[PDB]
DNA sequence: TATATATATATA
DNA sequence: TATATATATATA
DNA sequence: TATATATATATA
DNA sequence: TATATATATATA
DNA sequence: TATATATATATA
DNA sequence: TATATATATATA
DNA sequence: TATATATATATA
DNA sequence: TATATATATATA
DNA sequence: TATATATATATA
DNA sequence: TATATATATATA
């Protein structure tokens, strides 16, 4: 018994082994040449879309749901943040009390679920900047959260699934952390990766 | 539709992405010996058993659906999207029971099919073969689907 | 779930890194040969035989798990992490009995499944499918599985 | 004396034995290709509808049997767990009250008897779809199993044999265990199979 | 029951399993000559003979059981259960003697007989094609069926 | 009898051989170049989680091992080093009280463990930043560390295997040994390394 | 533990470093012959004929060891420590005799399972399944290993 | 009991 | 060869 | 004894 | 072909 | 969940 | 290969 | 223990 | 490929 | 002996 | 790949 304590995250290197295992798998399918062209096209999407979205959120909201609900069962709760993304932003497709009456029932206590669903809004609303404009100049709080955040699916009927695809960043102008201006200021990844890169 | 050819035309496309799992990046090396051959061919025609051993219940909710979907005269456009609640509640409903009730889901999938005026956008107009006009409602048709599919279980 | 295919599907994917750790950077040369293919699959087959044929303890354990986890309504999401204790027990304290004894485990992992308020952390409320509002302790249907497991031993 | 201690079971090898001997004695009867494909139609039905139903039921009921009247002499009462699948269930042909008056006769005291009959009917319940809706959502015993198991046969008369036969499970839906979310949780020997087929 | 065709049923399917044995991979090729035909023939007629020539212990004290069986109005059924002794005494007892008394193998069989009510499991309690109730006890029938075999005998 | 006596240890050159032959064995899988460049990443979390912290603390406690239980079998306790480092801190997964309980039951005497947990946590405040605040500002003793290391995995519940890993030392501020004020002081190797490379 | 496939794990990693032994820096010209892979092959089989031939001591030794060991309620941690004697012992002492006698080697190892006090550090403290607390001695467990080993040889 | 080999007692 | 209720004599 | 080839004595 | 108690004559 | 490999239910 | 709603079995 | 190669038990 | 709790068999 | 290539006997 | 006690077969 207890053979090892395996770990799941973004780890720097995914990139590569995603890309080496699809490329041995098509290698056979299509030619080297194709196939050698293709993971690159194919890698950038989920790039574009998961890490630039998904993985914010998550690492934002780890250190307040191991404050609030932390245990070793999180994993009812961690597909909370997964799914308010999809369902009710980006989407429309369900409304906020529809999701609260819904999730109940498996068990986890109103004032949890209040509070990440409002503490969601907040981050991703900075992220992903067509969700601003619509959201407007409001601050989301478990009070008024579950009042406010439906306001918009009731007045707006369920969009197609196209706006959370690819539809989704290249129509909306925005800056990049380099500016000088904006509030960015950006990380010091981009540092590191050059200097693995000099060498 | 499905018939015969189906289920082969489903087992040969296997063979190409199983061959490349097996052997990654030796494919003309590995290939020639007929052992692997032999093997990845048995392993290929499990995969369809599960596939069509375990698809009846889609097949039998989308039955069930036409000849109730016909009796109102409803034109094949519509029929798919009336086809979704075979499977929205042969799936999430009746086999393994997600956490929710029966309403909601109708109600939600409604916020799927309405009109959008600013007519009766749920209660379409329908033009026959003979001219006959007539006219059928959403909420109806969706009640009579799911019990229908209930005591058809 | 396995049945059938999973052992195929566990066989088929040992070949290449079998055939790499055989012959370490010749790769095209070696395994051109029939001899080395012949070899290199001949032992990939007693690794999944070792497998199947010691894995057989965690499948009881997990079977001995569901029914009783059945029995109190509890839906899908929790049945993982009732689970837990199946194989938790099975291996560390009836096979081979590390040195700790039972209560201060049924402590330890019931310090991973609390609530956590500053609710009945202990005692969950349940929705099910009628709508009849229902609560189950963790506290007696864990004593429940260890001592069904040990009978059942 | 004591020739030996001969022992009826199914043992993974009954399939071959039937089909065997009885295309031995049809290969004369109407050709080789006929008889050939002939018997695997044959033993098909019986296989799907003897070791689906009979098979389960005797499993589940030995330990029971043998603890509530285990002897040597447990031959009158075997035939009564295969007599309440047939006549009272799935054709509707005998009340159980009928039943229980008649078989005392032969002299088992009523006790096992009731537990018999309503213990059959829980484990029948979950095997074959069609009974569970029919029979509703109770829990059969001793105490009840009297009252209400007739209550059905008085209910609807007596069925065509037909039901017991071919037509038994075609049309009626279920889910088999591979799925991911039913009871099921499939059962382990679909992997020595796999494991004894690969050579 | 066995009468006249008996004989024949069980000399006819000796044939296949001794000309197997006479001749292990050739079928097609031996068989074809008459010879091995007489000669395989001659040989299985030998051991219906020795079946049915000493077989008739066993038949007469099955003759023996029934009428005593049936003096006490016993149903069907356990008239096999009945038979049981008639042969297990006129093989170990009085034709070679097994290292056993009698009255200890008495004991053993009704160990194989009894109630298990946590009744009168040794007084069945049985109904007639009148009507009229009776009992039988295990322990007397018994004996009358020993006393009456050694006598018989 | 007697052919050698082997020798495990960290040996300057453990770093090639590793990343040596798992590149000998997935050049076949993806292919060379993304096999060369993949190992660098896999490597480099190895180097920065074992390499920083367990060989560190192993290198400190072998003294004292050696004087309070050295002999041949310092292989039964040599295990309890590590297992404080992740089931007590950086997870609180395990009370120092349960730990004691358990493993005194393989016959070691309550003294040494005493020891060997208490001054397990004074080198490991130093190592790790994060652990320093959460102690606070003491100093561990046999005489109370039973009673004060377990006060937070009390105050504080199971905590999730993601901070055992990769998200350790990314998110908190410290200083290299270069800087000119820190306590650091860095070693001598740093000097060796660039006598190797310069030819 | 080892079973069926160890033998062939071991087999197959010798290939790598024996042909690179055959062909020092011509590994990609030479070993594209078929001729090479022939002899190179034949070779690696009887080093492991070798191997498994020549370790039945060690494995016998190790044998007795367990059965001992386990009697006296010994947990996982200290059998390896114990598992030294046999092969300590198996190979100096009867095989080839190198000039020791044996009670100042057990003296020795002895002088390697101290306690280290400034407690009985050679009668341990255990604690069982069941809770029974109960001590062992290191020196007659000892001396019952090498006896025993030695009326086994 | 279920599988299928042949014969009797009224209309498909 | 089917569509229903009972038969007795044979293959497993 | 356990493996399976055939026959007798009552109902599945 | 199964579900139980004893049979005798044959294949290993 | 997002990435792309194949099968069903109506017209581009 | 696209334009929409749900599917089940496979590659990561 | 930490590194990553494959299989099971519920939803992202 | 991630987000959590335990698995058994393999590469170092 | 010391250098490192592979297999067994318990937990990091 | 480490942290300890002994193994047998191979590269120098």
């Amino acid at each position: 018994g207890r053979q090892a304590h395996r770990k799941f995250d973004v780890r720097n290197d995914t990139s590569t082994r995603w890309k080496g295992k699809l490329y041995g798998i098509f290698v056979n399918y299509m030619g080297e040449d194709y196939a050698k062209e293709f993971v690159e096209q194919a890698y950038s999407n989920y790039e574009k879309v998961f890490v630039n979205i998904y993985t914010k959120i998550h690492n934002q909201l780890r250190t307040t749901l191991t404050s609030s609900a932390g245990a070793g069962a999180t994993f009812p709760l961690w597909q909370i943040i997964n799914e308010a993304i999809y369902a009710v932003y980006l989407t429309h497709k369900e409304t906020a009390s529809f999701l609260y009456a819904k999730y109940v029932a498996r068990g986890i206590q109103p004032n949890v679920v209040k509070k990440i669903l409002a503490e969601t809004g907040n981050a991703l609303k900075g992220i992903v900047p067509a969700v601003a404009q619509e959201l407007g100049e409001t601050v989301l709080d478990e009070s008024n959260v579950i009042s406010v955040v439906d306001d918009i699916v009731r007045k707006n009927p369920a969009l197609p699934n196209s706006y959370a695809g690819i539809i989704l960043q290249e129509a909306r102008i925005s800056t990049t952390p380099h500016y000088e201006g904006t509030e960015g200021f950006s990380s010091m990844e981009s540092a590191y990766s050059a200097l693995e890169e000099i060498e | 539709r499905l018939s015969q050819a189906s289920v082969l035309r489903y087992y040969a496309k296997r063979f190409t992405m199983n061959v490349g799992t097996t052997a990654h990046v030796l494919g003309k090396e590995v290939a020639g010996n007929p052992w692997v051959a032999k093997a990845i061919d048995k392993l290929s025609y499990q995969e369809t058993y599960n596939w069509i051993s375990d698809y009846q219940a889609s097949h039998l909710a989308k039955q069930v659906a036409k000849q109730v979907a016909e009796k109102y005269g409803i034109p094949p456009t519509f029929q798919g999207l009336l086809m979704a609640y075979a499977e929205k509640v042969v799936a999430n409903y009746i086999l393994d029971y997600k956490g929710e009730s029966l309403t909601q889901m109708h109600d939600n999938y409604l916020y799927e099919l309405m009109q959008k005026m600013p007519s009766s956008g749920y209660i379409y107009v329908f033009i026959g073969k003979d001219g006959k006009t007539h006219t059928v409602d959403m909420s109806k048709v969706l009640t009579d689907i799911e019990d229908a599919l209930l005591k058809r279980a």
